[PDB]
């Protein structure tokens, strides 16, 4: 029942990022029909700075995840359009993450476009409202100035803090990029709660 | 850059000043009152802060110093006697 | 280190003269004094039964 | 797969106790709460079920919690799992944080073995030499300058 | 029982005392004891035992 | 009143209830790895003394006799089967624990508390604050929190002061109430991502604030104080200011005088201490305390709070490894009581 | 116990010969084939001063003096020679080199200490 | 130890909890610091008083073990098989002749005056007054139906050092007992002061037994013939269900 | 015999000569019970 | 082209450092000696007394340890505690200088 969870929590994820939808919503049956016919479903949103985020949801048995050429031509056709792109979210089945060729096209597209963030994610990262999970503490991106003040007070460097990957699910939902700082408020059985600051690093794919 | 303590701490520092010539305590004038707190805790008598019964602890410290001096002098006399006797027996 | 036949080993700790050891009304006094707390956790019941049987054997001469 | 979710071989029913704030603000212990304790772990499998609350899925697997929830939830999972092993005559809580905070300081759950030490402390050769195999570490240190 | 000295037979290679009572050497402050002394913060004790009493020397480095 | 064996067990000096039952009543079922004696003697026989596919419970380790009555040959063999496991697991409780102890220390030993009470590896933070509270394990007191289990009506019955009609005491109860909610919200969430970790109104705090108030009240010659409006208002201001400057215990007295901004992670460290102080120094609980005695309580609270702070340069990584790898000896000793 | 019936004919290392042994008042079938080793000590199961706590025992001094669990303990010294290089004999201070500090060479008789004398620490 | 025949390292039994040691044949190392720097740090940092409270479980390590746990119960017990648990002035003074603390004052007592164990324990706890109120290990609802518990032995209450009622056992004076008597003394008076009271209370427990006695026998383990028939009738029910 | 064989195992250079140590001015003996000694005293 | 090694690289001797003392009002470390620092102070003073023996303590004791303890307690110890805060890549060594004559002693006597 993955696709049903995606159909609701991808829009919950878009809302959580404070992005405005561009294309009007469609029923779930039409969504699965498009996923079956075309092989993928495409959602568009615009950021406060008018940056365009396009999220691709790929079927498990689609041609774009088995043939590398299909993914290559799809990404090439999407990346040369007259829109203010800032990120492409490629939601695929988890085994697709293990396919070396697909990741090869992904990294080649990253190299060809140094100003566009290309990310590939499994289904399970968008099947719950991740911030609402009880086991997950409260993450919050902090500005560069606040982090600089904190490090100056503590005589610390960004490389000295704890580090968290940009592919970390709450970091993905926040929208953190490598080089940013995330403040985490977490429960504690000693001081009843604690606050830490982590330095976001590069994603694992 | 401290300027002046409070009346409670004023009388406590007066107590410590009077106790300095009587116990291994030297009063300082830090703003946080903290070395004073450690000195009072180490002396085994933190009751100055709320109970005005400092005089009995002053007498207690005088007494304890008295037995300390008495025992020290007794030990010195004993050890000099032992030294002289051992010298006698060695000769 | 000394031990019984039930596996309750022990280390000699104190050496008392014949007048400091406890004695019965009939004059019997122990050679070893072992803690009663050695038994309940190790359940060496054969040592206690041996003392009960051996106590009657001495008087009966058997 | 027929009539089930992959990864779990047995699913029992247990009685567990929870607190809940009443309408009068009183915190009361609720003893008549039934749940499912399974043998085998699949967070994503039980995630998709409509009969299970997805927000309060408690796994015993650090790797599975790390995969789906993150490093912060994996940090709380290491603390919980060590405490279960420690029993009740166990150490203070601050000693369990030291294990989890060390093992999760790099964004990934490192181990307390030679591979884990090489990730947290790659440049500490002398400590790495003492742990497992000085010859292998010494040879690699020389070529890497 | 054992108690040896401030000095005695010495290992040729490491400069440390010999092993055990049989060789009239010293006793071992092993790996686990330096862990405890470090945990307690006893660092001047480690200098006294592991350096002054075992093999401590002076190394000259340019 | 005269049984030596029973008094050793009943008073906790030595032994337990299963020891007396085994001695006097019966050993019962021998259970290895939470199961009966499996048949390893030629396809369905547990021993040579019992037939194949035996149905009686005695054939599978049920010892019907007690130690005082003696065991038979088959019962002694089954007892030796379980007794040998104790010897085997005791031997493993040394080597297997030692393998895990050494690996834990070599990974954790580099963690040392620096001058910020952080835990770091020579530059690299492992903890922003040691134990997230900055305290020592040897300096902890187990103290109950009153407000946690109370309903909102009886929270107002016990902690709302109605002697003085001032807006200040409305904020005092509101701060008491939302500290109660914050404790509930956090530790109910902790209950959610655990198997059987229930909420408790009892915490390990460095200072037993209730005892200090009780101690001073006893040693004071003043009995029931008369009603004084300014003294009650002054005490509330003293407590509110003390809780505001409480995080300065982690820095020094120099910054407290200068009132420099406190880091966020240090405000969270003193959250439990702030909560307990406002519970035990509530206006209802300090009616018979003078303003001069209140200064002694505040001075004594931060004296004990500073004494419980972790030392600079303490090898806490070795402390944690020793504290965690030691219970593994008992965990390994009970290897035959687990599946 | 009686570790060997031919102990005086043997030069053994780290062997203890307990003088007195008793057949247990409650014997077993194992004592039909081996000699019992021990004594029937009178044992009191009591708390007496707290010196027998934590698996300790309190021993009568009189029982010790009378020979309870008393015996003789043996050690051996087997020294070999190098053929025609070394020899057995008392050294002399004015010829031999690096004699052991704080030694006692005067107890040697023709290279060996005579039988029956008490040798203490530092004696050659 | 001036006795030339002693070759062992002797220590108090209550000190074994630090080292997880016992006297079945264990051997322990001992080195005396000689350097001034190492001798200073031994007194200030490595003293055993610094680890009365465990750095592992945050609780006390030391207490009464196996003779002052049952000895304290007998001393603080309300009723003796020979009447009320009292003692004359002569035997009350004899309990304090080994504690190595300053003796109390028995001047306000006739030779025929009787003192109970609670009074004797109180004279020692006045030095470090604490507040303690819990249920002793002696009381257990498992034993309750088949026992007649004394109502003054199931509630151990101490206020300002005065043992008002109850018995002292593993719950109050036992080793590793969190919130116990010696845990409260350490928190209020220092870990060194708690160690002296462990020794001091150990002597009263041992001095009480010097003429009260404690033993275990074979008949302490023997069921009556009527109760043996009840045990196997219970076991036969288990074999009937099986 | 080789130079690198001296390093690895428990009886090796690192774990026997560096992480451990043989020391002088130390004593060992069997321990014993003594109820007249304080908890911070050793016979 | 990355060429052969030169003399600019390959230095083994680390460059010298400049001791940067934090001003008294800008200090962050506690105004209370830790047990480690107090023990180190007492041990150092006792060893120096065993070397020199010159002290201004008015009372008389027959052991360097006792004299050092009383000097620390009477706030007459001629030592300072330097708490190394950070070693900066440019060369500075930021430290904290604390006077044990105006800090709280954690020891007991």
């Amino acid at each position: 029942m993955a696709m049903q969870k995606l159909f609701t929590y991808i829009y919950e994820f878009i809302e959580y990022r404070k992005m405005v939808l561009l294309e009007e919503k469609v029923p779930y049956d039409k969504f699965v029909q498009m996923v079956l016919n075309t092989g993928f479903f495409r959602i568009n949103a615009e950021t406060l700075n008018h940056g365009i985020v396009s999220v691709f949801i790929f079927g498990a048995n689609g041609k774009y995840v088995h043939h590398g050429g299909d993914m290559r031509t799809l990404l090439t056709n999407t990346l040369n359009e007259k829109k203010h792109y800032e990120e492409l979210i490629l939601i695929v089945d988890k085994p697709v993450l293990s396919k070396k060729n697909i990741l090869d096209i992904i990294v080649e597209q990253r190299a060809a476009n140094p100003t566009i963030v290309i990310n590939i994610y499994p289904y399970h990262l968008f099947c719950i409202n991740i911030p609402k999970v009880s086991a997950i503490p409260k993450h919050k991106l902090i500005t560069q100035e606040e982090a600089q003040e904190f490090l100056g007070r503590e005589y610390l460097q960004p490389q000295d803090l704890m580090q968290i990957s940009a592919s970390d699910p709450p970091v993905v939902w926040l929208g953190g990029r490598p080089g940013d700082f995330v403040q985490i408020e977490r429960p504690s059985e000693t001081a009843m709660h604690a606050v830490v600051i982590r330095f976001i690093t590069k994603s694992k794919i | 850059e401290e300027i002046e303590p409070e009346e409670n701490i004023k009388r406590v520092i007066f107590f410590l000043k009077e106790l300095s010539t009587m116990y291994s305590v030297s009063p300082v004038f830090t703003s946080g009152y903290m070395p004073l707190l450690y000195d009072l805790y180490r002396a085994g008598y933190l009751e100055v802060l709320w109970n005005p019964v400092e005089q009995k602890f002053l007498q207690h410290a005088e007494q304890r110093e008295k037995e300390q001096m008495i025992l020290q002098q007794v030990d010195m006399k004993l050890t000099e006697v032992i030294t002289q006797a051992r010298q006698y027996f060695k000769i | 280190k000394m031990s019984s036949r039930s596996g309750n080993k022990g280390i000699a700790a104190l050496a008392l003269p014949t007048s400091d050891m406890p004695f019965t009304e009939d004059g019997l006094q122990p050679d070893l004094i072992v803690n009663p707390h050695s038994h309940p956790s190790r359940m060496t019941n054969g040592q206690m039964i041996e003392t009960t049987v051996g106590l009657a054997n001495a008087l009966q001469g058997v | 797969t027929i009539r089930g979710i992959p990864g779990i071989k047995n699913a029992n029913v247990v009685k567990l106790m929870r607190h809940r704030v009443d309408a009068q603000g009183k915190l009361v212990r609720l003893d008549n709460i039934y749940a499912i304790k399974t043998n085998g772990t699949n967070i994503f499998g039980a995630m998709l079920d409509d009969n299970i609350d997805p927000y309060t899925i408690v796994s015993s697997s650090i790797g599975d919690t790390m995969e789906l929830y993150g490093i912060e939830a994996a940090r709380q999972k290491i603390i919980s799992e060590i405490r279960t092993v420690m029993g009740d005559k166990g150490p203070n809580h601050r000693h369990l944080l030291m294990y989890a905070d060390l093992m999760t300081r790099t964004g990934q759950v490192t181990s307390l073995e030679k591979a884990g030490l090489n990730a947290r402390e790659p440049s500490n050769v002398l400590l790495r030499m003492a742990l497992s195999s000085p010859v292998q570490v010494l040879t690699d240190a020389a070529v890497d300058s | 029982r054992y108690a040896v000295a401030s000095y005695g037979p010495t290992d040729a290679l490491t400069g440390q005392p010999l092993d055990g009572k049989r060789s009239h050497g010293g006793l071992r402050l092993g790996e686990m004891e330096h862990w405890v002394l470090t945990a307690q913060g006893a660092m001047q004790t480690i200098i006294e035992k592991s350096h002054d009493d075992s093999d401590g020397c002076i190394s000259y480095i340019c | 009143e005269t049984n030596g064996l029973f008094q050793m067990v009943a008073t906790g000096a030595k032994g337990s209830n299963p020891n007396m039952i085994h001695i006097m009543a019966g050993i019962g079922q021998i259970e290895i790895n939470t199961q009966r004696i499996q048949p390893q003697f030629s396809f369905g026989r547990t021993l040579v003394y019992y037939p194949r596919f035996a149905l009686e419970a005695q054939a599978y380790g049920f010892i019907c006799n007690s130690y005082i009555a003696g065991l038979t040959s088959p019962e002694f063999i089954f007892g030796e089967m379980n007794g040998r496991f104790d010897l085997i697991n005791k031997a493993l409780s040394t080597s297997s624990t030692g393998y895990a102890n050494r690996k834990a220390i070599f990974g954790l030993q580099s963690c040392i508390v620096d001058y910020y009470r952080r835990v770091s590896i020579d530059t690299r933070l492992v903890q922003q604050l040691y134990g997230e509270d900055g305290l020592d394990a040897r300096q902890l007191e187990t103290v109950r929190f009153e407000t946690i289990m109370l309903s909102d009506q009886e929270l107002e019955d016990k902690f709302k002061y109605t002697g003085i009609q001032s807006p200040l005491f409305e904020e005092e109860f509101s701060r008491l109430k939302k500290d109660r909610d914050k404790y509930r919200q956090i530790f109910l969430n902790v209950e959610n991502f655990n198997f059987s970790q229930l909420l408790t109104d009892v915490r390990q705090v460095p200072v037993n604030v209730a005892s200090i108030v009780k101690n001073i009240l006893l040693s004071s010659t003043s009995g029931v104080l008369p009603f004084d409006e300014k003294s009650i208002l002054q005490k509330y201001a003293m407590v509110k200011t003390f809780c505001k400057n409480l995080p300065y215990v982690f820095i020094n007295n120099i910054q407290e005088r200068l009132q420099t901004p406190i880091p966020v992670y240090l405000k969270r460290a003193a959250s439990l201490m702030r909560m307990l102080i406002r519970i035990e120094l509530a206006t209802v609980k300090t009616l018979n305390i003078t303003c001069e005695q209140m200064s002694a309580i505040l001075d004594l609270i931060r004296l004990q709070y500073t004494q419980s702070l972790i030392n600079y340069g303490e090898a806490v990584g070795i402390l944690a490894a020793q504290s965690v790898s030691e219970p593994l000896t008992q965990y390994m000793l009970d290897s035959h009581h687990r599946s | 116990g009686w570790y060997c019936f031919s102990w005086p004919y043997r030069v053994d290392m780290n062997r203890f010969f307990q003088f007195y042994n008793e057949m247990p008042l409650v014997k077993t079938i194992a004592h039909n084939y081996v000699i019992p080793n021990g004594l029937n000590t009178i044992v009191a199961y009591m708390i007496y001063g707290g010196y027998n706590q934590e698996d300790s025992v309190i021993v009568s001094q009189s029982f010790i003096d009378r020979g309870g669990f008393a015996g003789t303990f043996y050690r051996e010294e087997k020294v070999e020679l190098e053929s025609d290089i070394e020899s057995f004999g008392k050294p002399d201070p004015l010829i031999t080199k690096n004699l052991k500090p704080g030694a006692n060479y005067e107890k040697l008789v023709d290279g060996f200490v005579p039988v029956g004398t008490v040798v203490k620490k530092g004696d050659i | 130890l001036e006795n030339p025949k002693i070759s062992t390292f002797q220590m108090n039994v209550s000190a074994c909890a630090w080292y997880n040691a016992d006297f079945d044949g264990d051997q322990m190392n001992l080195w005396v610091p000689w350097s001034v720097m190492s001798r200073v740090e031994a007194e200030l940092l490595c003293s055993v008083r610094n680890w009365f409270i465990s750095t592992k479980s945050s609780g006390p390590v030391n207490g009464q073990v196996q003779d002052s746990t049952v000895g304290s119960f007998l001393l603080t017990r309300t009723n003796t098989p020979m009447g009320k648990n009292v003692m004359n002035k002569l035997h009350a003074m004899g309990l304090f002749q080994t504690t190595q603390t300053d003796p109390p004052c028995f001047a306000n007592y006739s030779p025929t005056d009787l003192l109970d164990g609670k009074s004797v324990v109180s004279m020692l706890l006045r030095q470090t007054p604490i507040n303690y109120q819990r249920a002793p290990t002696w009381y257990s609802e498992v034993y309750a139906p088949y026992m007649h518990y004394n109502k003054q032995d199931i509630s151990t209450q101490i206020r300002n050092g005065e043992l008002i009622e109850g018995v002292l056992d593993k719950k109050a004076v036992g080793a590793g007992s969190s919130g116990g008597i010696y845990h409260l003394i350490s928190r209020r008076y220092g870990p060194q002061q708690a160690l002296k009271m462990i020794f001091a209370t150990q002597q009263l427990a041992l001095n009480y037994v010097r003429n009260a006695g404690f033993t275990v026998s074979t008949a302490d383990m023997l069921l009556t013939p009527e109760a043996h028939q009840e045990v196997q009738e219970i076991i036969n029910e288990l074999l009937l269900e099986s | 015999p080789s130079i690198m064989r001296r390093l690895p195992r428990k009886e090796g250079r690192i774990r026997k000569s560096l992480l451990g140590s043989q020391v002088w001015s130390i004593s060992r003996s069997t321990i014993c019970g003594n109820s007249d000694l304080h908890l911070d005293e050793v016979g | 082209i990355v060429e052969s090694p030169s003399i600019c690289e390959g230095f083994v001797q680390a460059s010298s450092q400049t001791l940067v003392i934090i001003p008294d009002n800008e200090r962050i470390t506690s105004n209370v000696l830790t047990t480690f620092e107090a023990t180190r102070l007492v041990a150092v003073r006792a060893q120096q007394l065993a070397i020199n023996g010159s002290t201004m303590l008015k009372k008389k004791y027959s052991s360097p340890i006792d004299i050092a303890k009383q000097e620390l307690f009477n706030r007459k110890i001629p030592l300072l505690v330097m708490r190394c805060i950070k070693v900066t890549p440019e060369g500075q060594k930021i430290v904290e200088i604390w006077n044990p004559r105006e800090m709280g002693i954690p020891l007991l006597d």
